[PDB]
């Protein structure tokens, strides 16, 4: 199946994905199509943050749903 | 359709509490983890001030003070609260 | 050989040109390529046409790196 993540104002990516996928391999497909490291990613779906270890499933997240992308950046 | 405003309304209260802000050049939505008060955006390299929450420089990058916050320009921080945004 | 050929398309070692489609491999450091068959310029870094039809300047297609300031990918150094 497909999922959308918002990434800049008004800019979306397509993911393919399946129910079963981790939140870690989703951020590893993020990382595979835009070059932004998992550490540096936060994922957000109905307004909660995605825990790592849980899947798409467990968040209830369906074909064609949105996900937010958040850069989480380190301080200089 | 419930989620996305629960995500819309998550994203305000980030952004009202200081916890989020769109990096000025790109417009992707970052946060600061530990560190000084500033961050370079991993999009597009932009130096970000965070403790005003807006650029650190002008369009000629790091050194233009034509633009961003101008800490130190004639001496003056750009905010009281500033330690070090770059 | 044509078999390490197959091999590195697969890993993403090598890419066909997007214009003329025949394989293309990686210049390793560079983030651009000229085609040596149909002159071409390709993004590298992005896996696809550096730009529009129209060619060099041509932002209607390609990676468009640079416009409004947004590189066209965060490890981009330059795609020319
Ligand atoms: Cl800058
Ligand atoms: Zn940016
Ligand atoms: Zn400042
Ligand atoms: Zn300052
Ligand atoms: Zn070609
Ligand atoms: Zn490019
Ligand atoms: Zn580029």
């Amino acid at each position: 199946m497909q999922i959308f993540v918002k990434t800049l104002t008004g800019k979306t990516i397509t993911l393919e994905v399946e129910p079963s996928d981790t939140i870690e391999n989703v951020k590893a497909k993020i990382q595979d199509k835009e070059g932004i490291p998992p550490d540096q990613q936060r994922l957000i779906f109905a307004g909660k943050q995605l825990e790592d270890g849980r899947t798409l499933s467990d968040y209830n997240i369906q074909k064609e749903s949105t996900l937010h992308l958040v850069l989480r950046l380190r301080g200089g | 359709d419930v989620a996305a405003r629960q995500t819309t309304e998550m994203l305000k209260v980030m952004l009202q509490q200081g916890e989020a802000m769109r990096c000025p050049q790109c417009q992707i939505v970052v946060q600061k983890k530990d560190g000084a008060d500033w961050i370079r955006c991993t999009v597009c390299h932009t130096e970000i001030c965070w403790v005003t929450k807006g650029p650190r420089w002008g369009p000629g990058g790091p050194g233009d003070t034509s633009g961003g916050c101008r800490c130190r320009v004639n001496g003056i921080p750009c905010h009281p609260s500033c330690q070090n945004c770059h």
